[PDB]
């Protein structure tokens, strides 16, 4: 007769009584996101959300989450993406997501766009999402840097990419990790995330705290010495190293 | 890899 939490690493988690076998089963079960306090509630089997509605946990009693729907209808189902499909709602932001960041022009000379935090918030705060197609390392190392802008490791077996015209927020604006631009001094990391809607995916997480207005950096990682890598970025690690 | 973030 008991509630049970489970969390994620990433510090998201379900929440819910479970059934005889230990399952996230029921239609009263949630996702909570990793701020403790905006949540996917409503029909989950064995954990997968079936139809997560909006809410905010207002309070816990006695480890019992108590929520309010957010108005409007928003619901969210699992929707893993597959090679040759990105979403099946790719115009459908993430609610967590909307809250703290917005493209806009980067800082960055000659770089398009970048990603911006909306608010100010602490070290260690799951800003962005990066869900995008699932491609293999062979297609991905063995064409051309220009299609490889968007193309993010996930493990050994995938890379997670954002091809055209999904690139472009007018076409795509469900999750936005792809548009933080690279440094070598960034204020967030790539990091592992498991997400209710678009499954094992990374996201992006300040490692300080960020002020509102903020342009998020990353990282991009790539083998300096297999660099492998974009003339762009070639030229700013030489910046950089001379910095150093 | 033509890719970031990957564990080298
Ligand atoms: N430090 C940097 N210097 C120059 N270009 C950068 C950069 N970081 C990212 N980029 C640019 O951003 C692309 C990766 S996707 C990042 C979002 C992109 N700026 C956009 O407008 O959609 C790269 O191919 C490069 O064009």
């Amino acid at each position: 007769h008991g509630v049970c939490w489970i969390y994620y690493p990433d510090g998201g988690s379900l929440v819910g009584e479970v059934n005889e076998d230990g399952e996230m089963t029921g239609e009263k079960i949630a996702y909570v996101y990793p701020d403790e306090r905006t949540a996917l509630y409503g029909k989950f089997i064995d954990g997968e959300m079936i139809e997560g509605k909006l809410a905010t946990l207002m309070s816990t009693e006695e480890g019992r989450p108590h929520f309010e729907l957010m108005p409007g209808n928003s619901v969210y189902h699992f929707d893993k993406s597959t090679s040759s499909c990105i979403s099946t709602n790719a115009l459908l932001p993430d609610p967590y997501e909307s809250e703290r960041v917005y493209v806009a022009e980067s800082l960055i000379s000659s770089a398009g766009e970048g990603l911006f935090s909306k608010v100010a918030v602490g070290p260690n705060t799951v800003m962005s999402f990066y869900n995008g197609v699932r491609i293999t390392h062979q297609e991905v190392d063995s064409r051309d840097w220009a299609l490889n802008g968007n193309t993010l490791s996930l493990d050994e077996e995938t890379v997670i990419d954002v091809p055209e015209p999904y690139n472009h927020v007018s076409k795509y604006c469900a999750s936005l990790g792809h548009k933080a631009n690279h440094s070598f001094t960034p204020n967030c990391i790539y990091d592992m995330f498991v997400h209710p809607r678009f499954g094992p995916i990374k996201c992006i997480r300040t490692l300080r705290a960020v002020e509102a207005d903020e342009e998020l950096t990353v990282a991009y990682g790539y083998d300096h010495s297999p660099p492998e890598a974009p003339e762009w970025y070639q030229v700013e690690l030489k910046a950089f190293q001379a910095t150093q | 890899s033509k890719s970031k973030d990957r564990k080298y």
